[PDB]
C-alpha cells in the first residue's frame, strides 16, 4: 500500500533541528552557516522565517541573535522578505494570545527588522488605530 | 591517503643522505665457509615450516631454562600463563620488548607460512591465498601485536592502510563491487621488507644481550 | 569461526552393516594406504561378513574384525602382519576413529577397533585408518551397550550382517577367492 | 569577541575528556562517545558543558593584524561522531547589555 | 530405533575443511544497523531535492535534513585471540584480615569471600 | 521499614516451606549487607538474625561460613542500632555454629569486641 | 587551497582542524 | 612451487634462504599488470568470494610436517592468464617461470642474473601487458605544481597546494608597505601564486627552491 | 542515584575509587564494545565475561558482580528449574524418562566445547522437525524420528556492538553440532541461550510436537522467577547504586505487555468494526438503515503509531455474505500492509481482538509464517477511538479505500516512556467508551486548554496529566459500581 501519514513529523523535526542549530551556534553567522549547509526543499522557507520567529519569541528576554539571523536569510533572498510582512500581518492578528513577555518579545522583534530596514516600511499599514477595531492587547 | 603518500614521497626524497660510508662484511659466506653449515636446495614452504619450528623451540628453550613453567608459549607464539602467579612469580617472569619482538615477527611470518600452507594441502586457492596475503599485510596490526613493543611501528600500520585505500580505489571501479577478493600484496609486502630491514640490527644487538646475560651473567662491577 | 578441523580429508568410503545398525567409514587412503587397500580388500571378498565384535571395554575400545571370534585370530592380506604407519594429524583424541589393532609392533594383521573416547595412549601404537561419520557414530556407539562377562566379552555379541565399498579409492583391488 | 579564548576553551575542554579517557585505559574515539561525557548527571553521565563545540571564526592572518577584515573560514572545535550539535553554554547565558536594560525598566515599574 | 545411513559417496564435511569458516555470533548481513543506514541513505539521495509525498517509508527514513552512531560490524574472518585472565584483583590483605590499610583507596576488590579458583578445579579434576 | 517487616514475619515464612522465597530472602538480604545508612543496615542485621533462629545454622542460605567473615568488618562500626544487632547475630553464631568458623577468625574477633566494651 | 588558515600543525588543537569557508558569505 | 637455496645449521638450529629475489624491471612490471587483470574479471565473475580465516591453523597444533603433508601433494593452479599465441608470440614461453629467461645468453648476462637485454617485439608486448599498471601521460607538464621542488617550496614557507601534503613549519613587528589603504586590490594573491614566483610574492625566503618549467 | 573515626594516611588521601568505579558499570556496554579492534579478547577468570581492552576499573567492577561462582549457580539453576518443568509434563509429551547430566563444572563458561545438560529419553519415538528457532512458528515434524533428546544451556553477557541472541543461538548450535569434539548423546535436541546484560533469551534446535510451546512459557517464566538471576539483577542494582522512586512495582504482572513493549515489534489488531450501519426511519414508519465506511485499526504500543485502514463502502456491493467476507478481506489487507512496510518495521507477534479472525489471518499469512498471531487477551477499546472527530470525520468522509497513519502518543514519549504512554493511552480510551462524555469534560480541565493541529489529545503538563489520569480511574470505577452494584470503596 501507499501510507499516508499525516503525523506531520517532518515538520516537526525541521523545527527541532533548526532550534539545535541555532542553540548549537555562537554567533548568528556560524548559524546562518549550518543551516545554509544543511539543504532541503523550497517548500520550507517559509518555516524557516516563522519558526526562526517563534524561536525568538519563547525566550525569556530578548537578545539581537534572532533578528540578525532572520535579516540575514532575507538579505540573501527575497522569500524571506515576502514570508516577513506576512508574518507581521498575522502575528499582529493574532497577538491577543500571548502572555505580556512573549508580547513584548515579538514587539522588539519588529522594531528590530523595522529600523535595520528588513521590513518596508509599509507593513504599518495593518493597524487602523480605531478604538473599537483594536483589542486592549 | 594520497596526500599522506605524496608526504611520505617528498620527504624521502629530501633526507637523502648519500652512502657516506663504507663496510661490506660478508655473513652468509663466513657462515658457510664453516664446518658447522651444510647447504641444500627446498622447496619455499618447506623451510617455511622449518623456520617456524625452530623459533618456537628457541623461544621455549629461553623459557624452560629460565625455569618458568608456569608459563606456556603456544604454536601461534602467544605466551599464557598457565595458573594464577604468586607475586614472586609475577616478578620473576616478565619478559622484555626484545623477547616480545621476537616474538610477534615470528608471529606474522607464521601467519604467512600458514596461507601458504593452506594453498598447498589444497584447501583453498591461488585467488584466496592472495586476497588473505593482501589481508595480512594490511592488517598487520590487528593480528599480531607488535605495537605494544614498539609503538614506532604504527607509521608501517598507516602506510600500510593508506596504500590500501589506494588500491581499493582503484581496484574497485566499474563492474567490481566492494566485496573482498582484491589481493595485490607487493605494496604492503615492501613495506613490512624495509621494517625488517631495519629492526634486524635492533634485534641482534638486544637478542645478543639477553644471551649474554643469561650465559655469562649480570655485571653490576663497574655500572 | 572458532572451531578447527584438525585432521586430514578423507578418500573413499566402506559401510558396514551390524545388529545395531549401520556404520559409515571414511578412510584415509594416504595417511596409510597398506591398512586402508587392506581393509578394503578383505572387504571386497565378505571376508568381514558374520563377523562378531568379540571384546569390548567401557569408554575405551569396541574390537572386532576376527572371523574365528577368540580374540586372537585373522590374517591380512599379505601373508604375514605388515608394518604401522603413522601420521602427525591423525590421533587418539575423540570417539569414533578407526584403527587396526595389533599384539606389538609391525603386528598389523586384519582386526579392527573402534574408539568410544580419548584414548591418549595409544598415540603411535596403532594404526588410525577410518573414522566413522556423523548419523552412524551413535550406531557405533550403541555397539557398545552390552554386559560384560569377564575377558570383556559380551554375553549377546554384535557381529556384522554385511559389507558394502560406497566408493573405493585404490583402482588395483582384485580381491582373492 | 575574543578568538585567542574560544581557541583556549576548545583546548581545555579537550584537556579534560582527554584526562578523564587516560584516567581508565584507552584513548580510543570510540569508546567514549560524546553521549558518556555530556549526559547529564541525573542519567548517570558525567554532566559536562561546552563551549568547546563551536566552529571559531577565521580571516586572513595578514589583514586581519590591520583591519579587522571579517570572516571568510570557519575552523572546528571538537569531534563529534556525526552532526549531533552539542549545545553552547552562552546561548543560555545573557548578555549584560541586555540585563542592564531590563533593570532599570522593570524598576521603573516597580516604583 | 536406529538412525539410517545414507549410503553416499561424498564424504561428510565442509568442503575445504573450514579453510574460508565465517564468523556469527552477530545480526545477518542484510538486517545490521550499516546496513540500515545504507539504506536510509540510499532513500535519503533519491528525495534529495523533491518536495514531501507525506509517503511513509519507516521511521530510519523521514527526509533528514541535516546531511556514525550505532552497532558495528566485526571482520567475519579474523578470528580474536582468547586468553585467560587468570589474577583474581583481590585485596590479600583485606580477604585475610578484614582490614584494608587503603580504605576506600585500594584498587582491589574487598572480597572475604574464599573459593576455588578457575584453575584449580581444572588440575582436581583432571587428577582425579 | 521493609527490613523490619521481614524479621517479623520470619516465623511464617519458614513454617509455611518458603525455599524459593526464604532462599530469596537469606541471600537477598546477605546481598544488602553493604548499606551505608546504619539505620538500614541495623534492621537488615536484625532481619537476618530472625531467620536464623527459625531456619537453624547448618541450613541457612549464605552459609555461616560466607556469613560471618562478612560481619567481623562490620563490627567496627560504632553506631549503635548496627553494633547492638550485629553483636546479638556473633553470639549466636559463636555460641551454635562455632565449627564454620576459623581458630584465627575467633581471635581476630576477640580483639575487635575488645572495643564494644566502650 | 592554504590562505592564512588553519593549524600550521593541527597537533595541539583538540580538534581535526578542518576549515571550510563561510558558507553565508554574501 | 618455488626452490631456493639454504643454508642451515648442522644441529637443525636455523635455516637461511640463502639468495636475493633478482628481477627483470618491465617483466615483473608486466607479470603484476596480468595478475591485476585476472583478479579484477575474478572478482567481477565469482558470485560469492570467500576471504579465509585468520589464524589458520589453532593455537595448538604444531606446525605442520611437510613429509607427512604437502610432500606429494598436487600443488593446485595459479593466477597464470592466457596469451594469446597471435600477440604474444614473443613472449608466450617463458612469462610466467621464475626466472624467465635465466638460462639463455642471448637476453641475459648469464646465471647470476644481471644485465638484461631485449629486442622491441618483446618489449611491446611486455609494454602491453603492463597498460594498467602504468600512467597514460607522455610528458612533465602535468606535475606543474606538484613537483618535488614545488612541495619543497611549499614546505620551507608553510603554506599547503590544494592537493599537497602538509608539514610543520620549518621555524615557526610595525611596517608601513602594508598600509591597507595604499593597496589595490583586485585579484586575490593565492598559495598558487606564492608558490610559482617564490621571490617576488614572498617576503624571509630561505631555504627555497625555484620551480619552472614550460617544457 | 543514590541520594569520628582515626583513620590512616592512605584513608586521607587517594582518590575514592567506588564511584569512578560504578560510572564504569553503567557505561560498560559502550565502553567494552566487541567491534572496535584490537584482535584480541580476554576472558575473566570464572565466568563467560569478554574484555575487549585492558580496562582494569572495569574489570573490577565486573568481577565484583559475579562474585563467588554466580556464573555456574545462574547457569545450574536454570538447568534445575527446566528439569522440573519437564517432570510436569513428562506423559502430556510422552516422555519417558528425563534425566540431569552431571555438570562437568566448567561447563558453564567454556565456550568453544560443549556437552548437554538435559536427556530426555522418549517412551515411544519422536517425529523430530528440522532446526529452526524459538520464537519461529510453522513446524513440520517430518524430518528425522529419535528415541534420545538434549538441552544445552548457554549464558552470555552481550555488549552493544553485539547483543543479537537468536543468531548466537543458531551460531553455537551449528558450530557444537558439526564440531568434532562434541560429545552429544544423540543428533536431535535444542541449545537455549541467555543475554545476561539484557535480559534476553532465545533457542534454536529440532523440535519435536508440543516442546515448542512448552519451552516457550518455561522460558518466559524463568527469565521472571530465577532465584539466581533475581540475585544477579539485584548485584547490579547494587554496584549502580540505583534505587527505585515509585512504589508498588506498576501493573507490570506475568500480563503480557511489560514485555511486550520490548524489542520484539508487536501489533494490536482492531476488525471488529470493519462493517458499520446507521438507520434512519421513513415514511412508511419502516426503519431503512444505510452503511457507511469502516476501518481496520492496526497499533503498534511503543511508538504510538495507528495504521487506520479506512474500507469504503464500495466493497459492500453484491459479495454474498458480509461478515466472514469482513474476516478474508482484513486478512488479506493486514498482509498487503506487512509487504508495504520495510523489513525493520515488521511485526513478529500480532494480537487479534477477535480470535475467530486468527483464522482467516493465519491463511492470508502463509508470506510470513514466523509472525506468531494470537488473540488478545486484554480487549483494549481501539473503537472508542471512532469517537473522535479526527478519526471519525476521516473515515466518514472518505471517498476511497485508503490507509492512513496517526500518533497517539503526541508527545509524551519525550519525556515518559512508551510504558507510561501505554499506560495513559489505555486510560484515556477506556473512559472514552464508558461514558465518553464527562470524559470529554475532563480531557478540556481548563477553559484555555487547547490541542494543536497536528495533535490528537490535549497539552498538559505532567501535574494536570497525573490529576486527570486520576479522574478518569474514579469515573471508571464509578460507572462499575452502577452497573453491577457494588460499593467500589471496598474492591
Ligand atoms: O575490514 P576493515 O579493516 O574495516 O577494512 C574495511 C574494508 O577493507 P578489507 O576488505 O581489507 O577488510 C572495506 O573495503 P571492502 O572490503 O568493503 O571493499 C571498507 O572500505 P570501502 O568501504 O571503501 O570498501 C571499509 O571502509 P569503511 O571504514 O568505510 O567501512 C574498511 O576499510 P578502512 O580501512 O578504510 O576502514
Ligand atoms: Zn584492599
Amino acid at each position: 500500500v501507499t501510507i499516508h501519514d499525516k503525523t506531520e513529523i517532518n515538520l516537526v523535526s525541521f523545527r527541532r533541528t533548526i532550534y539545535l542549530a541555532i542553540q548549537s551556534s555562537l554567533d548568528f553567522e556560524e548559524c546562518a552557516h549550518k543551516l545554509l549547509k544543511m539543504e532541503f526543499p523550497e517548500s520550507q522557507t517559509k518555516e524557516l522565517c516563522n519558526m526562526i520567529l517563534d524561536c525568538c519569541a519563547q525566550q525569556r528576554t530578548y537578545e539581537k541573535f534572532f533578528g540578525l539571523l532572520a535579516g540575514r536569510f532575507c538579505m540573501l533572498k527575497k522569500e524571506y522578505m515576502e514570508s516577513f510582512e506576512g508574518i507581521f500581518k498575522e502575528q499582529y492578528d493574532t497577538i491577543h494570545r500571548l502572555e505580556t513577555n512573549k508580547l513584548r518579545n515579538v514587539a522588539k522583534m519588529f522594531a528590530h527588522l523595522l529600523y535595520t530596514d528588513s521590513l518596508p516600511w509599509s507593513v504599518l499599514e495593518c493597524i487602523k488605530l480605531s478604538e473599537e477595531t483594536t483589542t486592549s492587547s | 591517503s594520497y596526500q599522506k603518500l605524496l608526504k611520505y614521497y617528498v620527504l624521502n626524497a629530501l633526507k637523502h643522505r648519500p652512502p657516506k660510508a663504507q663496510k661490506k662484511r660478508y655473513l652468509f659466506r663466513s657462515f658457510k665457509a664453516t664446518k658447522f653449515f651444510q647447504s641444500t636446495k627446498l622447496d619455499w614452504v618447506e623451510v617455511g615450516l622449518q623456520v617456524c619450528r625452530q623459533g618456537y623451540n628457541m623461544l621455549n628453550l629461553l623459557i624452560h631454562r629460565k625455569n618458568l613453567n608456569y608459563l606456556h608459549l603456544d604454536y601461534n607464539f602467544n605466551l599464557k600463563p598457565v595458573k594464577t602467579l604468586t607475586t614472586k612469580e609475577r616478578k620473576k617472569s616478565r619478559f622484555g620488548n626484545a623477547f616480545h619482538l621476537c616474538r610477534e615477527v615470528l608471529r606474522l611470518t607464521k601467519l604467512v607460512v600458514d596461507s601458504h600452507v593452506q594453498y598447498r594441502l589444497g584447501n583453498v586457492d591461488a585467488f584466496q591465498l592472495a586476497d588473505g596475503l593482501q589481508y595480512i599485510f594490511a592488517h598487520v596490526g590487528q593480528l599480531t601485536g607488535m605495537y605494544r613493543y614498539k609503538y614506532k611501528l604504527m607509521r608501517q600500520i598507516r602506510m600500510c592502510k593508506d596504500l590500501k585505500h589506494l588500491i581499493y580505489y582503484r581496484f574497485n571501479t566499474g563492474p567490481v563491487g566492494k566485496g573482498p577478493g582484491c589481493g595485490f600484496w607487493a605494496a604492503g609486502w615492501r613495506v613490512w621488507l624495509f621494517f625488517m630491514r631495519g629492526i634486524t640490527p635492533l634485534l641482534e644487538r638486544w637478542l645478543g644481550n639477553l644471551l649474554a646475560r643469561q650465559f655469562e651473567g649480570r655485571h653490576s662491577k663497574g655500572v | 569461526s572458532n572451531i578447527y578441523i584438525q585432521e586430514p580429508p578423507t578418500n573413499g568410503k566402506v559401510l558396514l552393516k551390524t545388529t545395531a545398525g549401520d556404520i559409515d567409514i571414511e578412510l584415509w587412503s594416504k595417511e596409510a594406504p597398506k591398512a586402508c587397500r587392506n581393509f578394503i580388500q578383505l572387504c571386497l571378498e565378505a571376508y568381514y561378513d558374520n563377523t562378531i565384535f568379540h571384546r569390548v571395554v567401557p569408554g575405551f575400545i569396541v574390537q572386532g574384525g576376527d572371523p574365528t571370534g577368540t580374540g586372537s585370530g585373522g590374517e591380512s592380506i599379505y601373508g604375514a602382519p605388515f608394518k604401522d604407519e603413522f601420521h602427525s594429524r591423525l590421533r587418539f583424541n575423540r570417539r569414533g576413529l578407526v584403527a587396526m589393532a595389533n599384539a606389538g609392533s609391525h603386528d598389523n594383521g586384519s582386526q579392527f577397533f573402534f574408539t568410544l573416547g580419548r584414548a591418549d595412549e595409544l598415540n603411535n601404537k596403532h594404526t588410525i585408518f577410518g573414522k566413522v561419520t556423523g548419523d552412524t557414530v551413535y550406531n557405533m556407539l550403541r555397539l557398545s551397550e552390552v554386559d560384560i562377562d569377564d575377558d570383556e566379552r559380551p554375553h549377546n555379541p554384535h557381529k556384522i550382517k554385511s559389507c558394502e565399498v560406497l566408493f573405493n579409492p585404490f583402482d588395483d583391488i582384485i580381491p582373492r577367492e | 569577541n575574543t578568538q585567542e579564548l574560544l581557541d583556549l576553551l576548545v583546548k581545555c575542554e579537550n584537556k579534560i575528556q582527554t584526562r578523564i579517557k587516560i584516567g581508565l585505559n584507552s584513548k580510543m574515539p570510540s569508546r567514549f562517545p560524546p553521549v558518556v561525557f555530556y549526559t547529564p548527571k541525573e542519567l548517570g553521565g558525567l554532566g559536562m558543558l561546552s563551549m568547546g563545540h563551536v566552529l571559531i571564526p577565521q580571516s586572513d592572518l595578514r589583514w586581519s593584524k590591520q583591519t579587522d577584515v571579517g570572516i571568510t573560514h570557519f575552523r572546528s572545535g571538537m569531534s563529534h561522531e556525526e552532526d549531533q550539535l552539542i549545545p553552547n553554554l552562552y546561548r543560555y547565558i545573557q548578555p549584560w547589555e541586555s540585563e542592564f536594560i531590563d533593570s532599570q525598566r522593570v524598576w521603573a515599574e516597580y516604583a | 530405533v536406529v538412525y539410517k545411513s545414507t549410503r553416499s559417496a561424498k564424504p561428510v564435511g565442509p568442503e575445504d575443511m573450514g579453510a574460508t569458516a565465517v564468523y556469527e555470533l552477530d545480526t545477518e548481513k542484510e538486517r545490521d544497523a550499516q546496513a540500515i543506514f545504507e539504506r536510509s541513505q540510499k532513500i535519503q539521495e533519491e528525495l534529495r531535492g523533491k518536495e514531501d509525498d507525506k509517503i511513509y517509508r519507516g521511521i530510519n527514513n523521514y527526509q533528514k535534513y541535516m546531511k556514525r552512531k550505532g552497532p558495528i560490524r566485526a571482520p567475519e574472518h579474523l578470528r580474536a585471540t582468547v586468553r585467560w585472565d587468570y589474577q583474581p584483583d583481590i585485596c590479600k590483605d583485606y580477604k585475610e584480615t578484614g582490614f584494608c590499610g587503603f580504605g576506600d583507596s585500594c584498587k582491589f576488590l574487598h572480597d572475604r569471600s574464599d573459593y576455588k579458583h578457575g584453575w584449580q578445579i581444572e588440575r582436581e579434576l583432571d587428577e582425579g | 521499614q521493609a527490613a523490619d517487616l521481614i524479621s517479623r514475619t520470619a516465623v511464617v515464612m519458614k513454617t509455611c516451606q518458603e525455599e524459593k522465597l526464604m532462599g530469596h530472602l537469606g541471600v537477598v538480604l546477605y546481598e544488602y549487607l553493604g548499606e551505608e545508612y546504619p539505620e538500614v543496615l541495623g534492621s537488615i542485621l536484625g532481619a537476618l538474625k530472625a531467620i536464623v533462629n527459625v531456619i537453624g545454622m547448618h541450613k541457612m542460605t549464605p552459609p555461616i561460613k560466607d556469613l560471618l567473615p562478612r560481619l567481623t568488618p562490620i563490627l567496627k562500626n560504632r553506631h549503635e542500632k548496627v553494633q547492638e544487632n550485629c553483636i546479638d547475630l556473633v553470639g549466636r553464631i559463636a555460641d551454635r555454629g562455632a565449627e564454620y568458623v576459623s581458630a584465627r577468625e575467633w581471635m581476630r574477633i576477640c580483639f575487635e569486641l575488645l572495643e564494644l566494651l566502650k | 587551497m592554504y590562505n592564512g588558515i588553519g593549524l600550521p600543525t593541527p597537533r595541539g588543537s583538540g580538534t581535526n582542524g578542518y576549515v571550510q569557508r563561510n558558507l553565508s558569505l554574501v | 612451487i618455488r626452490d631456493v637455496p639454504v643454508l642451515y645449521h648442522i644441529t637443525g638450529a636455523i635455516s637461511f634462504v640463502n639468495e636475493i629475489p633478482w628481477v627483470i624491471e618491465p617483466v615483473y612490471i608486466s607479470q603484476w599488470g596480468s595478475m591485476w587483470i585476472m583478479m579484477r574479471r575474478e572478482k567481477r565473475d565469482r558470485r560469492h568470494f570467500k576471504r579465509m580465516r585468520f589464524p589458520p591453523f589453532d593455537d595448538e597444533e604444531p606446525p605442520l610436517d611437510y613429509a607427512d603433508n604437502i610432500l606429494d601433494v598436487e600443488p593446485l593452479e595459479a593466477i597464470q592468464l592466457e596469451l594469446d599465441p597471435e600477440e604474444d608470440a614473443p613472449v608466450l614461453d617463458w612469462f610466467y617461470d621464475h626466472q624467465p629467461l635465466r638460462d639463455s645468453r642471448k637476453y641475459v648476462n648469464g646465471s647470476t642474473y644481471q644485465r638484461w637485454q631485449f629486442t622491441l617485439p618483446m618489449m611491446s608486448t611486455l609494454y602491453r601487458l603492463a597498460n594498467q599498471l602504468l600512467t597514460d601521460l607522455v610528458d612533465d607538464n602535468y606535475f606543474y605544481l606538484f613537483d618535488l621542488k614545488a612541495f619543497f617550496t611549499s614546505k620551507a614557507l608553510n603554506m599547503a597546494i590544494p592537493g599537497g601534503p602538509k608539514f610543520e613549519p620549518l621555524v615557526r613587528d610595525w611596517n608601513e608597505f602594508n598600509d591597507i589603504n595604499k593597496i589595490i586590490i583586485r585579484q586575490p594573491i593565492r598559495t598558487e601564486y606564492k608558490i610559482a614566483f617564490p621571490y617576488l610574492y614572498n617576503n624571509l625566503p630561505h631555504h627555497v627552491h625555484l620551480t619552472w618549467y614550460h617544457t | 542515584w543514590e541520594k569520628w573515626k582515626k583513620l590512616t594516611n592512605a584513608q586521607r588521601s587517594g582518590l575514592n575509587q567506588i564511584p569512578n568505579r560504578r560510572f564504569t558499570l553503567w557505561w560498560s556496554p559502550t565502553i567494552n564494545r566487541a567491534n572496535v579492534y584490537v584482535g584480541f579478547q580476554v576472558q575473566l577468570d570464572l565466568t563467560g565475561i569478554f574484555m575487549h581492552g585492558k580496562i582494569p576499573t572495569l574489570k573490577i567492577s565486573l568481577i565484583q558482580i559475579f562474585r563467588a561462582h554466580l556464573w555456574q549457580k545462574i547457569h545450574e539453576s536454570i538447568v534445575m528449574d527446566l528439569c522440573q518443568v519437564f517432570d510436569q509434563e513428562l506423559d502430556a509429551l510422552e516422555i519417558e524418562t528425563v534425566q540431569k547430566e552431571t555438570i562437568h563444572p566448567r561447563k558453564s563458561y567454556k565456550m568453544n566445547s560443549s556437552c548437554a545438560d538435559i536427556l530426555l529419553f522418549a517412551s515411544y519415538k519422536w517425529n523430530v522437525s528440522r532446526p529452526s528457532l524459538l520464537a519461529d512458528s510453522k513446524d513440520v515434524m517430518d524430518s528425522t524420528t529419535t528415541q534420545k533428546y538434549w538441552i544445552d544451556i548457554q549464558l552470555r553477557w552481550g555488549d552493544y556492538d553485539s547483543h543479537d541472541i537468536e543468531r548466537y543461538a543458531r551460531a553455537k548450535f551449528l558450530d557444537y553440532t558439526t564440531d568434532n569434539m562434541s560429545i552429544y548423546p544423540s543428533p536431535t535436541g535444542v541449545l537455549i541461550a541467555i543475554d545476561l546484560a539484557y535480559n534476553l533469551h532465545s533457542a534454536y534446535g529440532n523440535w519435536f510436537p508440543g516442546s515448542k510451546p512448552l519451552i516457550q512459557q518455561a522460558m518466559a517464566k524463568i527469565m521472571k522467577a530465577n532465584p539466581a538471576l533475581y540475585v544477579l539483577r539485584e548485584r547490579i542494582r547494587k554496584g549502580l547504586q540505583l534505587y527505585s522512586s515509585e512504589p508498588t512495582e506498576p501493573y507490570l504482572s506475568s500480563q503480557n505487555y511489560g514485555e511486550l513493549f520490548s524489542n520484539q515489534i508487536i501489533w494490536f489488531v482492531d476488525d471488529t468494526n470493519v462493517y458499520r450501519v446507521t438507520i434512519h426511519k421513513t415514511f412508511e414508519g419502516n426503519l431503512t438503515t444505510k452503511p457507511i465506511n469502516g476501518a481496520i485499526f492496526i497499533f503498534n504500543p511503543r511508538t504510538g503509531q495507528l495504521f487506520l485502514k479506512i474500507i469504503h463502502t464500495s466493497v459492500w456491493a453484491g459479495q454474498k455474505r458480509l461478515g466472514q467476507l469482513a474476516k478474508w478481506k482484513t486478512a488479506e489487507e493486514v498482509a498487503a500492509l506487512i509487504r508495504s512496510l520495510p523489513v525493520e518495521e515488521q511485526p513478529k507477534q500480532i494480537i487479534v481482538t477477535r480470535k475467530g479472525m486468527l483464522d482467516p489471518l493465519e491463511v492470508h499469512l502463509l508470506d510470513f509464517p514466523n509472525i506468531v498471531i494470537k488473540g488478545s487477551e486484554l480487549q483494549l477499546p481501539f473503537q472508542a477511538c471512532l469517537k473522535v472527530e479526527k478519526f471519525g470525520d476521516l473515515i466518514l468522509k472518505a471517498t476511497e479505500p485508503q490507509m492512513v497513519l496517526f500518533n497517539l502518543y503526541d508527545d509524551w514519549l519525550k519525556t515518559i516512556s512508551s510504558y507510561t504512554a501505554f499506560s495513559r493511552l489505555i486510560l484515556i480510551l477506556r473512559a472514552l467508551h464508558v461514558n465518553n462524555d464527562r470524559a470529554k469534560v475532563i480531557l478540556k480541565p481548563d477553559k484555555t486548554t487547547i490541542t494543536e493541529p497536528h495533535h490528537i489529545w490535549p497539552t498538559l503538563t505532567d501535574e494536570e496529566w497525573i490529576k486527570v489520569e486520576v479522574q478518569l480511574k474514579d469515573l471508571i470505577l464509578a460507572d462499575y459500581g452502577k452497573k453491577n452494584n457494588v460499593n467500589v470503596a471496598s474492591l
